[PDB]
């Protein structure tokens, strides 16, 4: 009934020294029935990573707007969208449907092109901006997403640090949250280059 | 309409050790937005090295306690004196518990103590008596908070042996007191700052062969 | 959670889950849902957690004041029968149990009773019970035979249960596995269902969907 | 279960070095209309304990005879009735809190929230707090429904914590308990001006004060304003 | 609704679907074929509300239909899967939406490779090796993990489709009728009349 | 009433001509003269203020006009037709760009959105 | 809410407590109730404090543009405009609004505009959630044709007993008075009228 | 959520706590609540987080252009009108609660407005839920002719009394300070009473920890040349 | 229904309207609601006329069988017998009292038990329907020690201000005199208070 | 419920039943006897709310079995049915009703009679040729109707019921997985193996 909870599925973003980090769990379920273990919630437009919670079908529908809206911003701009800029954009593009929203939790990830510095930020589902400079949660574990990247992480975390971080922060919320799982992938991101990683966790 | 129920916040902790216990809790007692007292005990001695306490409604988890207490005296009185041991408390708060099944004590309850072989033992209830030993359990408001991070740092969940790439799990070595302390108090210390009804002040009682000792520590008060 | 139980030639498999839920928020990984009546009578625990472990702890209590008075093992029938009638008794009052009480005597054999909170009361060969019985009948219904060995059948049971744990959302943590002799119950261990999916995916060549 | 008919407001209290201060206002509402204005609704048991109360006036009228035969009953075959088996605050609290719990437990509640004020006889302070769902807890400072948002953080500022309370002293807490009840006054529809205050110290004993009034009203600033937006 | 079942295998793509039809105490009709095609590589079966799942299934039919004699072109498996899943995106906060669910099976001519889409009525696109709708995957799923292998034949594929639908009629209280089933390969689609 | 000139007022001729746009480049001519240098570290408009009367205050008159903290503009032709270009310039690079991603528009952007709508002015009913 | 107009020889006065509530919080306990749609029209509002607010501004917006075409409109020209959007939009509003203005023609007049819209002209009226308090006071009390001085102990008395009955009333009572001499704005405070 | 509104000698005050909750659970512990409409006009809102922020930037665009219209400096009574009339059109269900204070040609302002569209005018608001702590205080100690280091001081200790007694409320203080022929001074952070202490143990994990399946580069880069 | 007791310097005197309503329908427009539970010990009732009548009868009982065994009982007697049946029966009444009565030792006494079922001794008190529009009025003109006349003409104004506002309060007013001298009936009809 | 169908021929009674139990999402058993012998020529088929329906049977047949022991006598089926209304009428205006419909199939031995008694969780009592509870009725009646005749012999009752079985099995949502059937008569109870 609830339309945040029917799909499940979370994402955390992690800020790190010159990096940061965007995580998600894979699952897609109708309520109890698991039905994909394959539905990754982070896409990218450029360098601008943008993790996606909640209803699956918003999601999906969401990624194809703003893969839009960024692709027609980059041939009239003649760059490429910046992380601060189009997390405008998502908060504009979310408050335009205040009486009728996507049921989502967006989470932007990303480093400025100019000034290299990293960027991160959540967003309710009518689009409230939350910059945090430490992390950002999403999803049907992010109490216990709070609880673990409140204990575990420490500022100016190195690359290879702050996958260990937030991949163990993704991992044990996850299994204790019923809806998501199945899978987990860490992205790392540095001015030039991203790494992505696949996790190995419990399938239940 | 007249609601018998109310929520008066707090968290609650229990980790059993190899030869100890601890049951911690915060001190902050609430309703809604307001703060009742900063400094109000939910974790009890209940006398025969027992230590127990009823997170959420205040005032079915203060009858349950005081219920048990007197269990506790009745035991000696009936039974010439002898110990009640954990095993035989916790089964008989089940049917304290399971006594008012159709109205019941709206609390999360959890005691601790030693078993009879003298290890570290915690026991885990539901409002309605259904129980179970466990390691390790976090009641109470921020319990989603401090559980994962247990199952992460206590029982060394999804932590492997560098090297080996997720072959070998990484071995579950014995914790001690000062170990346990440190982590309730990072674990309070976490959820102080994103549960607002968590804070104030934190109260741990230690369980060994010894007796039962407390320790204090300040938690932030907004 | 998801429980099951069958008959074989060897006596009853009882296979468990481990998992227990409070809405989308996982409380346990480690319950007991097989509930230890005595040496010899199991009983399975669904529905609600507290009247299940008090009501078949408070069964095992009259099965051993039975045994007593009339100096004999108390039957299957007469045992699951005195746990229904007890259910039956505070129909309507709110009470949520599925069980399947589970023995093996000489007069009757091995026998699994279905117990259930609205008075239900039924003999049968196998029976599935939780949020994921569907997926573990699947597997069950598939691959059950009378002339099982006690060790392809509690295989069947553990990979019935792991089917559960991996589609179902509300059961998992850990496999508890109970074999059930006519000198009374054998357990046989707990079986993380991390550890024991990779584990069967690899020997059994199963769950080719997933990657590992 | 029922509802509250005639109603009594804010109780509000705080310990300090040598005793505990409570007040509470004189007016009995019936709904919006200030039906009652000669309530007392701080009610003295013996020369150590007072017990304010709020909510429900029937119920306050009820527990004030439960109180009165309390003293009765305690006299009985007791010789040392005004002496060391004297009731103590901590002995009517606690029948109190048993009355309270017992009747949210039956579903037919006292309609109350209950402040207990008052010094044991080995000179301690007790101040302790209870409602008609049976929940107690102590603190410095106590309070009772709009005394609870306003009055509590003002209380608060003097004994934020326990070791703020051998420091305190009468003449600084009772100024404080005299300001919360104005501010009160200013904020809560339901408050009046005239208000009781006791004050029991383990030196002077029971200091109980009626027709008090809140004074020093700031309102002449009100002069000053004008429509609500744009009007001059 | 009713069972349509999908599963993907090495070079093909089977559906099957029940044949009942309910309506509420009596049973009208046992020989009903859910199903309809898109383009000549390209099937789709659906279940949901009655009258929505003929009338969006119909409708999306003339809509691919009329793609392929404007552009003289047979649009790809995902593309025709991708377009579905935006009208029934679009049809959720309609005044009433479609209660519509569909598999959409297809075998892409340029990849050489066949492709099982399941939606949902909420527009909730996934690519499957096998997929269901509704309680079907309750019962069947548990088979398709232990069994599914990706290099399965199509006879293969039948077998296994076969256990599923019996485990269906053993424990599923509805009686469906049976199931029409229908393969999608390089070849088109074609009906297994014997099942 | 209603607007019923729903029709294209300015035509190709047979030459290939737009006449009402070079008739307008025409009114643009007869205008004061305004120019633009561009510096490494900053940009200069600039024009005459042509009082209309000595009586007038000039200072109310703007010719340089702020469409952004960072964008300026000059004109010369019809200063009417310039000063609800102005207005129209200001609100779409609220509009159309800030209200959108929380930033004012970069130049050649803001210039665009200007020059369409002079276009449609050349076009439009 | 406390509000009464009264008229008198030389024009009328308008009257009203300060207090505003959300539930038994006093959101502002110094509210100017007493707003003015043109320089001798005014009005007391009670209600929903955004629809008597809002339905005022567009007063004073059609009684400005009158005044501009027109020039100085009616007591009864103001009241009609207020009644039209009670009226017409009942369905949305909570709006009890009394009227008060002075003409040189036409002198000290008085409407009251309750719930439904409708419109009531009268020597005096009184309206919001204290007024039931004094129906029996100001029956007995008014009297035609007083003083000024007579007229604001009236009401200074008046509303002295509806803010000590209601919960919903209190703080000072603003009083505004309205004559050929001018408008004359009048404050009374706690001490001075709780003691009358 | 707290927020105050002070007026003093020669302009007005506006003050904020810095936590923003997601139910019982604190999302930020350093949120900024103060919100610019105009260089010299700024607001503190509680209440739906959302719309508080698009109605100030909504009216604050308006407000800017009418300001180039008219070029006049933008008055607060326009910024307020300008919401009341969106707020009251939305009837209630733009969950908007503000502070307006600022200074303007005319003088110093301070406004409070609520979301069905009602205004009120005062020398000293509170709002939010921890807006009876801090109007405890500020009846307290509030006076007539209070001076910039009083006000401050006053709106502070107003905020302060919220992070303190108000579950909804925490962490910092931020203030703006604007006064009549200055520039308006915002000072984030003002106090920072709610230092989190050092945790007993690092829980940086050894490198090599987590297990993993599968590594990739990720193709950020544009399509390249030759 | 308006009803009211008040205490003056021979004793004490009730007075209350003769309007009984179902819906908008007068059912009785005669009825006595001055209700004799002791030969000086009366009661004014509103709200339900079951639940009153039932409560006066019971408390009558009460005192006959009191006064059998213990003498005549003082009016703190009376209404503290009423008061208990008012509370302890909270649940199931709608029942608004007013308690007077006059002994030589204490005089004239009165006490109000509202709809909780809590007593309040005062020097007059008024209740029913129409009371509430006459809060102000009584407040400003009740003085203690007034005459008989003196407090006949108070009651009867209050009573007439009340009926003319509460559309639930009507016909004639009673009134019944208790003082050392006996007790005295008076009737007052329309004709003779409306035009007060 | 389920099916219970009852056809009393000229010497016999035969009680059809389904065997199927479903507990809401599976189908739990598909051999359930839903049936009590409460003497030895009378038989007792019954269908309604879980738990209550065997609960009641088994509380009948208990009663009958004492009487039969007291007296040393079988009650005559008229007299058990009459029994069985009272329990059922007493029932309706308890605390909590059984929810339990009957059919009551016995042979007479004093009048040497088949006799079909149908009563419903009301107390509703009516003697009948042929009888159904729930929607047995609603597909069944129309092929009694026309078919039955009072001289009728087992084996054309038989041939009849599964006329009927089929009728069902076509027309029903519902699978009940078959039906066990039994026969009353003079010489008792007995069940058809093979339906
Ligand atoms: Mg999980
Ligand atoms: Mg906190
Ligand atoms: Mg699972
Ligand atoms: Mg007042």
């Amino acid at each position: 009934s609830d339309p945040s909870s029917i799909n499940g599925g979370i994402v955390v973003a992690m800020t790190g020294k010159d990096c940061v980090a965007i995580a998600c769990d894979l699952r897609l379920g109708s309520q109890s029935l698991g039905v994909s273990n394959k539905f990754e919630k982070i896409f990218h437009y450029g360098h601008v990573f943008l993790g996606i919670t909640g209803l699956a079908t918003d999601v999906t529908t969401l990624n194809e707007m703003f893969r839009y809206k960024t692709n027609l911003y980059k041939l009239k701009e003649e760059r490429a969208i910046e992380p601060e800029t189009f997390t405008q954009l998502v908060s504009s593009s979310l408050y335009e449907r205040r009486f009728g929203p996507y049921f989502v939790g967006p989470v932007v990830a990303g480093i400025n092109s100019k000034s290299g510095k990293p960027f991160i930020a959540g967003f309710d589902l009518i689009g409230c901006i939350d910059e945090a400079k430490d992390f950002i949660v999403s999803g049907t574990a992010s109490d216990q997403l709070f609880g673990m990247c409140e204990s575990l992480y420490e500022p100016n975390l190195e690359p290879e640090d702050l996958f260990e971080t937030i991949s163990q922060a993704l991992l044990n919320a996850a299994d204790r949250d019923a809806l998501s799982g199945w899978g987990a992938v860490v992205y790392i991101i540095k001015k030039d280059e991203v790494v992505k990683r696949y996790l190995k966790m419990r399938q239940d | 309409q007249f609601n018998p129920y109310g929520d008066n916040g707090g968290t609650i902790l229990g980790i059993a050790g190899e030869d100890f216990a601890v049951l911690a809790g915060d001190t902050r007692n609430i309703t809604d937005y307001s703060i009742n007292s900063r400094y109000e005990p939910k974790v009890f001695d209940c006398g025969d090295n027992i230590v127990m306490s009823a997170n959420g409604f205040a005032a079915d988890g203060d009858a349950l306690v005081k219920r048990f207490k007197n269990s506790v005296k009745w035991y000696h009185f009936d039974h010439n004196d002898k110990k009640l041991s954990i095993n035989s408390a916790a089964r008989n708060i089940q049917h304290l518990l399971y006594g008012k099944r159709f109205f019941p004590y709206y609390v999360h309850t959890i005691i601790a103590g030693l078993d009879e072989d003298g290890k570290g033992a915690v026991y885990s209830f539901d409002p309605v008596g259904s129980y179970e030993r466990e390691q390790c359990r976090a009641g109470g408001a921020a319990a989603s908070l401090i559980m994962p991070f247990l199952d992460n740092q206590v029982n060394f969940k999804n932590q492997y042996e560098p090297g080996t790439n997720g072959k070998v799990k990484k071995p579950l070595k014995y914790l001690s007191v000062e170990e346990v302390i440190k982590l309730v108090r990072d674990s309070f210390t976490s959820a102080t700052e994103r549960h607002i009804q968590v804070g104030d002040g934190l109260e741990i009682l230690i369980v060994t062969k010894d007796g039962v000792r407390k320790e204090f520590y300040e938690l932030k008060r907004d | 959670t998801t429980t099951l139980a069958f008959r074989f030639q060897g006596g009853i498999i009882v296979a468990v889950d481990s998992r227990a839920t409070a809405g989308n928020w996982v409380a346990s990984q480690t319950v007991k849902a097989v509930i230890e009546i005595n040496p010899f009578l199991l009983g399975t625990m669904a529905g609600g957690a507290a009247d299940c472990q008090f009501w078949e702890t408070w069964l095992g209590s009259q099965c051993r004041l039975h045994e007593l008075r009339e100096k004999e093992r108390i039957s299957v029938a007469a045992a699951s029968k005195i746990l229904s009638n007890l259910v039956y008794q505070y129909k309507g009052a709110g009470l949520s149990m599925g069980t399947m009480i589970c023995g093996y005597t000489r007069k009757e054999g091995p026998t699994i009773y279905y117990v259930d909170s609205d008075g239900t009361r039924l003999k049968g060969d196998i029976f599935c019970v939780g949020s994921g019985q569907t997926f573990a009948y699947g597997v069950l219904d598939s691959n059950y035979k009378w002339d099982l060995s006690v060790e392809d059948a509690l295989y069947l049971g553990k990979r019935s249960i792991l089917a559960a744990a991996h589609r179902d959302a509300y059961s998992g943590g850990s496999v508890n596995l109970y074999h059930v002799t006519e000198d009374g119950w054998i357990y046989h261990g707990n079986h993380d269902v991390g550890e024991l999916f990779w584990k069967v995916k690899e020997e059994e060549g199963s769950f080719n969907n997933v990657i590992g | 279960t029922q509802q509250p008919i005639v109603t009594g407001t804010s109780v509000i209290s705080m310990k300090y070095d040598n005793g505990v201060i409570i007040a509470a206002d004189n007016l009995g509402s019936y709904g919006s209309l200030l039906r009652f204005n000669g309530v007392e609704r701080l009610i003295p048991v013996g020369d150590n304990t007072v017990v304010g109360i709020s909510g429900d006036i029937s119920d306050m009228q009820h527990i004030e005879r439960l109180l009165k035969d309390l003293v009765t009953e305690n006299a009985y075959d007791n010789p040392l009735a005004d002496a060391e088996e004297a009731l103590e605050p901590s002995y009517i609290f606690e029948y109190l809190a048993t009355v309270m719990y017992q009747r949210r437990s039956k579903m037919n509640p006292l309609w109350n929230a209950i402040i207990v004020a008052g010094v044991q006889s080995n000179g301690d302070q007790f101040l302790r707090y209870v409602n008609l769902l049976g929940v107690t807890y102590s603190s410095p400072t106590l309070a009772t429904g709009f005394g609870a948002h306003m009055a509590n953080p003002l209380l608060r500022k003097v004994v934020d914590r326990e070791s703020d309370i051998p420091k305190t002293t009468v003449q600084v807490a009772e100024e404080a308990i005299v300001n919360a009840m104005r501010v009160l006054y200013y904020r809560d529809a339901r408050s009046s001006r005239n208000f009781s205050l006791a004050i029991i110290d383990k030196n002077t004993g029971l200091t109980f004060k009626k027709n008090l009034q809140v004074e020093n009203m700031k309102w002449d600033f009100a002069k000053d304003i004008k429509g609500y937006g744009t009007q001059k | 609704m009713d069972i349509i079942l999908g599963i993907r295998v090495q070079d093909s793509v089977i559906l099957a679907s029940s044949k009942a039809v309910t309506r509420g105490i009596s049973v009208l009709k046992d020989s009903d074929d859910k199903t309809r095609q898109l383009s000549p590589h390209t099937l789709m079966s659906f279940a949901g509300e009655a009258g929505d799942t003929v009338q969006f299934a119909e409708y999306i039919q003339a809509n691919i239909q009329l793609y392929s004699i404007r552009e003289d072109y047979e649009l790809s498996p995902q593309a025709v899967s991708s377009f579905v899943r935006q009208e029934l995106a679009k049809s959720i906060r309609s005044r009433r939406p479609y209660q519509v669910n569909v598999l959409i099976g297809g075998y892409d001519k340029k990849k050489n490779k066949p492709e099982l889409y399941q939606i949902d009525y909420l527009g909730t696109k996934v690519e499957l090796p096998y997929g269901a709708h509704g309680y079907s995957g309750f019962y069947t799923f548990s088979l398709l993990d232990h069994h599914y292998r990706p290099d399965m034949t199509t006879e293969e594929g039948l077998d296994l489709l076969k256990l599923c639908v019996q485990e269906l009629e053993k424990r599923m209280p509805m009686d469906f009728k049976g199931v029409i089933v229908k393969i999608v390969d390089k070849d088109g689609i074609r009906q297994v009349d014997d099942f | 009433m209603t607007d019923r000139y729903s029709f294209s007022l300015t035509t190709f001729s047979p030459s290939g001509k737009l006449g009402q746009i070079d008739y307008a480049l025409t009114a643009v001519k007869q205008g004061v003269t305004s120019l633009g240098i561009k510096a490494t570290n900053g940009v200069v408009i600039a024009t005459e203020k042509k009082s209309s009367s000595p009586l007038a205050m000039s200072e109310t008159l703007s010719k340089v006009s702020l469409l952004t903290p960072d964008i300026g503009a000059v004109y010369s032709g019809m200063g009417p037709d310039y000063r609800v270009l102005v207005d129209k310039s200001r609100k779409v690079a609220h509009t159309s760009y800030k209200r959108i991603y929380g930033e004012y528009p970069p130049t050649k952007l803001l210039v665009s959105e200007v020059a369409k709508i002079m276009q449609e002015a050349t076009q439009s009913g | 809410t406390s509000i009464m107009a009264v008229t008198f020889k030389d024009g009328v006065i308008l009257g009203a407590d300060s207090r505003t509530t959300t539930g038994a919080y006093i959101a502002n306990r110094v509210t100017d109730k007493l707003t003015r749609v043109h320089d001798k029209i005014w009005c007391c509002r009670s209600g929903s404090a955004a629809d008597t607010q809002a339905i005022a501004d567009i007063v004073q917006y059609h009684l400005e543009l009158y005044t501009s075409q027109y020039g100085t409109p009616s007591t009864e020209t103001a009241a009609s405009v207020f009644k039209e959007l009670c009226y017409e939009n009942k369905d949305n509003l909570t709006a009890g609004i009394i009227v008060a203005g002075y003409d040189d023609k036409n002198k000290g007049e008085v409407y009251t505009i309750p719930l439904g819209g409708s419109v009531h002209k009268l020597p005096y009226a009184i309206a919001g959630s204290g007024s039931t308090f004094i129906y029996g006071y100001c029956d007995k009390n008014f009297r035609e044709n007083m003083s000024k001085e007579e007229t604001v102990d009236f009401i200074k008395h008046s509303l002295s007993q509806a803010i000590k009955w209601d919960g919903s009333s209190g703080g000072v009572i603003r009083m505004v008075v309205l004559t050929a001499a001018g408008v004359e704005r009048l404050i009374f405070y706690p001490d001075e009228y709780e003691q009358l | 959520t707290t927020i105050v509104g002070v007026k003093f000698n020669n302009g007005v005050v506006i003050a904020a706590d810095t936590r923003s909750t997601q139910g019982p659970i604190v999302a930020d512990k350093n949120c900024a609540k103060l919100h610019r409409i105009s260089p010299k006009i700024w607001c503190a809102g509680a209440g739906t987080a959302a719309d508080t922020e698009a109605v100030t930037q909504l009216i604050g665009s308006n407000i800017e252009l009418h300001s180039l219209y008219t070029s006049r400096e933008p008055r607060v009574v326009s910024a307020l009108q300008m919401l009341k009339q969106h707020l009251f059109k939305y009837q209630g269900h733009i969950g908007a609660y503000l502070i307006v204070a600022g200074v303007d040609p005319t003088g110093s302002h301070l406004f409070s407005i609520h979301a069905h569209g009602s205004t009120d005018v005062g020398y000293y608001l509170s709002l939010g839920s921890g807006s009876l702590a801090a109007m405890a205080v500020l009846e307290s100690h509030w006076k007539q002719d209070l001076t910039k280091e009083e006000a401050i001081k006053l709106a502070s200790d107003a905020i302060q009394a919220g992070i303190w007694n108000d579950l909804g409320s925490g962490s910092n203080v931020d203030v703006c300070v604007m006064e009549i022929g200055k520039d308006a001074e915002y000072l984030r952070n003002y106090l920072t009473p709610n230092v989190r202490e050092e945790k007993q143990k690092s829980y940086k994990f050894p490198r090599g920890t987590t297990a993993v399946l599968k590594e990739s580069i990720v193709n950020i880069c544009d399509i390249q040349e030759e």
